[PDB]
């Protein structure tokens, strides 16, 4: 037991794991923002020929080209792609310290406003050379799988959409009324339906298991974060009061086949409200809430909180 | 059979025996005049043993009939030489081949 | 060709590309593959290595050697070729090496040859080599790139390579470096992938400094901590303190421990920590200079800045319109800012090792590379035949079960897992059947790979099939290997994976084999053999250490009557017949030897083996005694319905019906027919635990009954077997064996319960004989013996004198 | 006879119904509830019928009358507008109580692990009876009239070539009226055209669409089975040697275009079988049947191209080459001349995918490189 009476080469391995989780992991780097103003600087780009303007795009508008063009080309299924969830994390960091805001003291409102430019401005960055259409084509091309690579795309749209500007959700809603498609519909279908509820079974099972001595979120409700990241993202399209977008979910016009995603949200509650009175019915009889039922029950509620609000924002305008 | 015709001159009265390493400078070719071995272009010459069987025994034969310093080409047949084996991709299955050899340096 | 100046462009790239196919691609290929992982030895040469370059010019600090010029102690295996000569001999055989090229003096040529294709751009002229810049350039870049990616070069050609690509950058404390002059789309590719192993070269100097570092620092702390023990235990005086402080820092395991010691980082953890200031400040001091290192903290002064630099100056010059080129550039650009990221998500792949094991770790290595190579390649008998070998060779090597953290590590259940997925996807049942083995002896290694290894649990299943499970090894068996005594992972189980399963047990009942009809066997509709696998991997899932698991067992019921057709032929329906017309059919069809034929199959062995291990996994699917006086009523209800699905006289009469029991004829020994189309006591001892299990054992009446009809037969072959001749012959053993696992523990258990016998005497009596001989028999383990000694002491205690 | 089916069949091209009302002026208006209509297979072209042998039937234009092939909308089984999509009916043939339903679940059908679902048409019905309406792109309504009307033409040129196939012509004509072999060269130049690769000049995302288009015609056209039916024509015509003996069994105004026709023919199954791995890997059994014509005089190129399209795309194939595939391949390079494609289809067969066919390899080393020649 002792660390003295162990051999150097173990001891040196478990040095390297405990220094890594502690000093190295615990630090403290930002390079988003730097590295995001340096590749949209245009250089000369707009004075050593002035012909077209952006006849060589900034490096900026080239790389979400190049992702726009990976999801466009035709394939099987979509692949895990480490370069493209490092770079998508790259530009929500960047576009999302506004929004993060990177007892209290009085604020004017007129200090909301400027980082509420900040904020616009930030976005703009990103929005003005496509990224509004590569959320969706990676949406599209998801296919209704989830992954880190769908998740990375929730992310990126939801910081882009934060606030509901009028400016990326009309570029949305042109880009989808102009192509005129369903597999981004079908996608965002698929993937509601594979969301988890409380599952009391699998929670027994976990119970049993950590007293039996060999404890994880992930027997009961799972992939709470992207559930609550795709009703956001729902949430801010339909954000301020846009008819044309509230009327372009129920209906899809154009398009040979149409999806009701305002039954898909009432259907998944429905079932969350059943795995909730289920786990109501098993706890009644305990005197005692235990921490992992109240964790769970937290989790729950959270979700269905989330749930609610994107719907009041699909008729909270008349 | 192996049949030896000399084009130069050699030192003889030096035939290796059994047990003695021999670098040599050869050449081989098709009955066609293919050529398809040339030491030359490796640059260094090819090392053999007597007596371990390692090289075809037409070739050891051959080598062991001649003396120091002598040119000799050498025409084995394919009893003595791989035959209906061969090479893939380098000799057909029935040949006969012809190698110029110039031994040297007996050791 | 190479040297040949006028030769045109499409011949002059075909020869270079000749040239690198078939004298380097394949040892660059195998290195490239054994270049992802640092195995750094523990060695003076590691611990020599430093972080930054020592001050030699005096007062100097915080400045950067030249990337890739070093010392480089990780364990690459070295390179073998094969001198190309055709008048040897011609004569499973070995593999062949490539052929040889004299390296020393094709680098040199390389090396001079670019520095004249540098020169030659730099001075502009009307004909280029190869008829344009980029048939001048990409051969030459792409030999180089080839060249020092295989180690070839050495630090002076390095040097040389550095000053070609940028003279003012990595000068050493006018001519134009290959960076400023434009070059078109390929020349930018290849000299992106040229930068991408220098940038390498970086990360690994970063990661062998910090397992340098390590091992300087663990004997101080070892040696620290041996003092303050040694302080510690003497003292005597404040007992509550230096129990407090023992509790604290030792009677830990050593990870907790050594987190514990180097959980300071914060100026509050630096007062809780015990580690003295100067032990301290070293690890603080070194943190640092490695995050000035990393450059976490216009001429540019390093790889990093010259690189984002090129980039970004390259992608406003022009628009790139090379996805791969693009790719290129932007996968490069983000290492640079992201290296710290970088060296987080390499150290996964770091480890350290003794200097007495490089040998076999080499030896390891130069194996994997094999298996990992004959993936490219379609599979034929002699890769199988070289994966055997490849395979035998790991199992025996000592490094094998020394370092499963090593083994996990380098990740080879992956790639033996992906070649038998290709060899499936039967053909080479050699090399199935070894990969599975290899896989059941990886998870019998330790828990942590067992559990490794169950994360594929439920693709293994879809993978499996009929004849893939009746081979020897299968991947059914790999699942079992990796579910079987682990209560954590049968609780992790999934009862989608159990519905597989039972799907399985479903389809192989409603028609014969594939095989045995073709053999010629007769049609029975359904396979007995087919299910004995399934039937088995069940009952490990259901049973671990001695007990079973509720929700499981529960689970698997509830799938079982759910689709009856798992049943067989038999106890399914109105048209189900019984335990005893089953049997009784089988031992038929075993009488007569022209149905058991088209004999190996043994198909009247199979029919009875498939009731038996169900009747097993009913059994261990039964409830517990605890719950059933408990009464809960999942139990009871549970308890039920398998009362319901099994009568118990079935289980009596199948129990009471006799075996063949070899005797000595003419010869001197008679026919011994066992696992030949002939009943075993396994069986019996199956249906034992399942009567243990339900339908217990609590009338004495009863009791006697089913002792006097049913094991006193048994008891009675054993003691004449008992004799050195008949012991001798195999199913004796056999029979000790059920005897000492079934029958002598009822009795034992039941103890008590004999206690007041009525008119039972003479019977008890020569129950008594049996088991007192069968104690002093002969030819049987020390335990078996014991267990029978305990019988008699423990069923004498509650007889009447 | 019609049934229930399922999979990849609600893309077929076999599912879908022309409605046609017995009316004539503004046919394509309106319909109306109980209103007497036809109903139209638009690949095969037979109308839905009654017959006092089989409940539900499809017969020809010429047996197609009112007594048989009148239909109509109802609901709810009542004797006493329609909804194109959102709305359910039941259906009544004219002049007769029965009522469109399926038989029975057949516990047989199920045995075979068949979807079928023999409608068969009663008065007394059952209550899945109301069914859902849904229109189809013109793409796929032009592409099956397509397919029937080559399906047919090609049919009667088949029906001409085995007229006279087995007696000679000699100095009269076949009996047999002459084929139209204008027409079958028109709708063989027509087809190329229809079948063909996206330009590269063109952007990627229309380019993308272009090749998704062109992948789902030739997968409903090889699906329809036009293919097998050009492979027949193929075989037809390669029973005569030349176009002296194509005359000497047709005539000479008719063997005027054989070789035409046959390079035609050659081309089409190119343009079908290009690009698509499917098609391609349908040529696993027809590797002999493409090896053995390699070496016929007329169509060369064309035989060749098909060799190195199916080549390209299948793996599968390339276990099944052997060496006499091999030699045959080589005596291409011994016979016709110094050729660069043929260079090409060897290196198809040595690597594919990233995977190395070590067989491919030696057989060809060995059958090439000792030679030099």
């Amino acid at each position: 037991t002792p660390l003295y009476n162990l051999p150097t080469h173990r001891a040196c391995n478990m040095f390297l794991e405990s220094y890594k989780a502690a000093w190295i992991l615990t630090e403290d780097h930002s390079f988003e923002d730097r590295m995001i103003d340096d590749l949209s600087k245009a250089g000369e780009q707009e004075e050593e020929e002035e012909e077209v303007e952006e006849k060589k795009p900034d490096p900026l508008h080239q790389l979400v080209l190049h992702f726009s063009r990976t999801a466009l080309t035709e394939k099987s299924k979509l692949d895990e792609d480490y370069l493209y969830m490092a770079y998508a994390d790259i530009m929500a960091k960047s576009c999302h310290l506004e929004e993060g805001g990177e007892e209290e003291v009085e604020v004017s409102f007129e200090e909301k406003e400027m980082e509420k430019q900040r904020l616009l401005y930030q976005q703009s960055r990103l929005h003005t050379r496509g990224a509004a259409e590569m959320v969706l084509q990676m949406i599209s091309a998801c296919k209704g799988e989830t992954g880190a690579m769908v998740s990375s795309t929730l992310k990126l749209g939801i910081s882009i959409l934060n606030g509901g500007n009028a400016e990326v959700q009309q570029k949305m809603l042109d880009y989808l009324k102009d192509k005129k498609e369903v597999g981004f519909f079908q996608s965002i279908q698929a993937l509601m339906q594979t969301c988890s509820v409380l599952d009391l079974n699998a929670f027994e099972r976990q119970n049993k298991a950590e007293g039996l001595g060999m404890q994880n979120g992930e027997k009961v409700m799972a992939d709470d974060e992207f559930t609550q990241d795709l009703f956001r993202f729902l949430q801010l399209l339909c954000e301020g009061h846009n008819n044309d977008f509230q009327n372009y979910l129920r209906t899809q016009t154009g398009n040979t086949t149409t999806i009701n995603i305002i039954i898909c949200t009432v259907d998944y509650l429905l079932r969350l409200q059943e795995s909730i009175s289920d786990f109501y019915w098993y706890y009644s009889g305990k005197d005692v809430i235990e921490e992992q039922g109240k964790r769970n029950f937290s989790k729950a509620m959270s979700v269905a909180k989330q749930v609610f609000n994107s719907l009041t924002e699909y008729i909270q305008g008349p | 059979g192996v049949e030896i015709e000399t084009i130069s001159p050699g030192d003889g009265r030096t035939f290796p025996k059994k047990g003695q390493t021999c670098v040599v400078h050869y050449t081989g070719m098709l009955q066609n005049g293919k050529k398809f071995d040339s030491s030359r272009d490796r640059n260094k010459p090819f090392k053999f043993r007597i007596g371990k069987q390692e090289v075809i025994k037409g070739f050891e034969e051959g080598a062991a009939q001649m003396s120091l310093g002598q040119r000799a080409k050498l025409t084995c047949t394919p009893d003595v030489a791989y035959g209906a084996t061969g090479h893939p991709g380098v000799i057909p299955p029935n040949a006969t081949l012809i190698f110029d050899v110039e031994l040297l340096n007996l050791e | 060709a190479l040297e040949d100046a006028h030769l045109p462009g499409p011949l002059r790239a075909g020869y270079y590309d000749l040239l690198i196919s078939i004298h380097l691609e394949s040892a660059c290929r195998s290195r490239r593959s054994m270049l992802s992982e640092y195995i750094v030895p523990l060695t003076p040469e590691t611990r020599a290595i430093t972080l930054f370059p020592p001050g030699r010019k005096g007062g100097n600090a915080r400045r950067h050697g030249l990337p890739g010029v070093g010392v480089t102690t990780s364990l690459r295996p070295p390179h073998h070729f094969s001198p190309p000569c055709f008048v040897a001999a011609l004569p499973e055989a070995p593999a062949r090496l490539s052929p040889a090229i004299p390296l020393e003096a094709l680098r040199d040529k390389a090396l001079r040859m670019l520095g004249e294709a540098v020169r030659d751009g730099g001075q502009h002229a009307r004909d280029p080599v190869g008829g344009s810049v980029e048939f001048q350039f990409v051969p030459v870049l792409k030999l180089v790139s080839t060249l020092l990616v295989m180690g070839i070069f050495g630090d002076e050609d390095v040097k040389q390579i550095l000053k070609m690509i940028e003279p003012e950058v990595f000068t050493e404390e006018l001519e134009e470096g290959l960076l400023q002059m434009k070059l078109p789309e390929s020349v930018k590719l290849q000299m992106c992938n040229l930068l991408e192993y220098f940038c390498d070269q970086e990360l690994q100097h970063r990661v062998e400094s910090l397992a340098a570092f390590a091992e300087r620092y663990v004997d101080k702390l070892q040696a620290n901590q041996r003092s303050r023990y040694a302080l510690l235990m003497r003292a005597f005086t404040m007992s509550a303190a230096e129990t407090a402080r023992r509790t604290r820092e030792f009677r830990s395991p050593p990870q907790e421990q050594i987190n514990m010691l180097l959980h300071f980082k914060d100026e509050a953890d630096e007062e809780d920590c015990p580690l003295p200031e100067d032990i301290r400040q070293d690890l603080q001091d070194f943190h640092q200079d490695l995050l000035a290192h990393c450059g976490i903290q216009k001429k540019p002064q390093s790889l990093q800045e010259l690189v984002s630099h090129m980039v970004v100056r390259w992608a406003q010059e022009d628009y790139v319109q090379s996805p791969e080129l693009v790719r290129a550039m932007f996968s490069l650009l983000h290492r640079q800012y992201d290296g710290l990221g970088e060296l987080l998500r390499a150290l996964p792949r770091a480890y350290t090792i003794s200097p007495s094991s490089v040998e076999d770790t080499m030896s390891l290595l130069e194996c994997l590379g094999q298996i990992r190579s004959l993936l490219i390649v379609q599979m034929g008998p002699q890769e199988e035949n070289l994966m055997i070998q490849s395979i035998g060779n790991i199992m025996n090597n000592k490094v094998f079960y020394q370092h499963p953290n090593l083994m996990r590590a380098l990740g080879m259940h992956e790639t033996v897992m992906e070649v038998m997925v290709n060899v499936l996807g039967i053909r080479f049942p050699k090399m199935v059947t070894s990969c599975c083995r290899f896989l059941c002896y990886f998870c019998r290694i330790s828990r942590q790979n067992q559990r490794s290894m169950f994360d594929h649990l439920s693709y293994l299943l879809e993978n499996s099939g009929i004849g893939l499970g009746m081979q020897g090894s299968t991947p059914l068996d790999v699942a079992a290997a990796s579910v079987i005594d682990n209560n954590e992972l049968a609780l992790a189980l999934q009862e989608q994976d159990l519905e597989k399963v039972v799907s399985y047990l479903a389809g192989c009942g409603l028609q014969s084999c594939p095989m045995l009809l073709a053999k010629g066997y007769p049609d029975i509709g359904w396979n007995p053999c087919g299910g004995e696998r399934y039937l088995d991997f069940l009952r490990f899932a259901v049973f671990v250490n001695g007990e079973s698991v509720e929700e499981n067992a529960n689970v698997v019921v509830r799938l079982l009557i759910r689709k009856p057709e798992c049943f067989g032929p038999a106890l399914r329906g109105e048209g189900g017949s019984g335990l005893l017309a089953a049997i009784e059919e089988a031992i038929r069809i075993s009488e007569d030897p022209a149905r058991d034929g088209p004999n190996r199959v043994h198909l009247g062995h199979a029919i009875m083996s498939f009731y038996a291990a169900l009747i097993d996994l009913l059994g261990r699917c039964a409830p517990e005694m605890h719950l059933i006086q408990a009464g809960k009523g999942e139990a009871l209800r549970i308890r039920a319905i398998l009362r319901s699905l099994v009568p118990l006289d079935d289980l009596v009469g199948i129990i009471s019906l006799p075996l063949q029991i070899p005797t000595l004829g003419k010869d001197g020994a008679l026919v011994q027919p066992k696992m030949s189309a002939s009943f075993v006591p396994d069986h019996k001892a199956s249906m034992v635990l399942f009567l243990d299990r339900v339908y217990g054992i609590e009338n004495q009446d009863f009791l006697l009954h089913v002792l006097d009809v049913g094991f006193l037969p048994d008891m009675r072959a054993a003691a004449s077997l008992d004799t050195a001749t008949f012991s001798t012959t195999e199913m004796a053993l056999a029979l000790n064996r059920y005897l000492c696992l079934a029958v002598l523990p009822l009795i034992t258990k039941c103890a008590p319960l004999f206690a007041g016998t009525e008119h039972r005497a003479i019977m008890v009596d020569s129950m008594l004989h049996t088991v007192y001989r069968l104690s002093r028999g002969r030819s049987l383990t020390k335990a078996q013996r014991d267990v029978i000694e305990d019988c008699l002491m423990a069923l004498c205690r509650y007889i009447r004198p | 006879l019609v049934y229930y089916e399922g999979g990849a069949v609600c893309t077929h091209a076999r599912s879908l119904w022309r409605l046609e009302p017995l009316r004539i002026s503004w046919s394509g208006s309106h319909l109306r509830w109980g209103q007497p209509l036809r109903i139209r297979h638009v690949t095969t072209g037979r109308y839905l019928a009654l017959t006092e042998d089989q409940g539900l039937v499809v017969v020809d234009a010429c047996k197609a009358h009112t007594k048989a092939t009148s239909f109509c909308f109802r609901v709810s089984k009542e004797k006493l507008e329609i909804k194109y999509g959102e709305s359910l009916c039941f259906v009544q043939h004219v002049a007769s109580g029965l009522w469109l339903t399926y038989a029975a679940p057949d516990p047989k059908a199920l045995r075979l692990g068949v979807l079928k679902k023999k409608a068969i048409l009663h008065q007394e019905g059952h209550m899945d009876d109301a069914l859902f309406l849904t229109r189809c792109q013109q793409e796929e309504s032009q592409a099956a009239r397509m397919i029937h009307s080559t399906a047919g033409l090609y049919n009667q040129f088949i029906k001409g070539l085995d007229s006279f196939s087995g007696k000679p012509r000699g100095s009269g004509p076949p009996a047999g009226p002459a084929l139209p072999i204008e027409a079958v060269i028109l709708s063989l130049q027509d087809l190329i055209g229809y079948f063909e690769p996206p330009s590269e000049e063109l952007q990627h995302e229309e380019k993308q669409s272009k090749l998704r288009s062109l992948r789902n015609r030739q997968s409903l056209f090889q699906e329809e089975g036009m293919l097998s039916l050009v492979l027949n024509c193929i075989d037809r015509l390669n029973v005569y040697t030349t176009a002296a003996h194509f005359a000497e069994y047709a005539g000479e105004e008719a063997a005027e275009s054989w070789k035409e026709i046959v390079n035609l023919l050659y081309e089409l199954l190119a343009s079908l079988i290009r690009g698509n791995r499917a098609n391609c890997a349908l040529f696993s059994t027809n590797l002999d049947w493409v090896v053995s014509k390699l070496d016929r005089l007329e169509a060369s190129s064309g035989i060749l191209e098909v060799l190195y399209c199916v080549l390209i795309e299948s793996p599968e194939v390339l276990n099944i080459i052997q060496e006499n595939h091999i030699k045959s391949i080589i005596s291409l390079l011994d016979k016709h001349g110094r050729n660069h494609k043929v260079l090409d289809v060897l290196c198809s067969l040595c690597v594919c995918n990233g995977v190395a066919v070590r067989s491919n390899q030696d057989l060809i080393t060995e059958n090439l490189l000792p030679g030099r020649e």
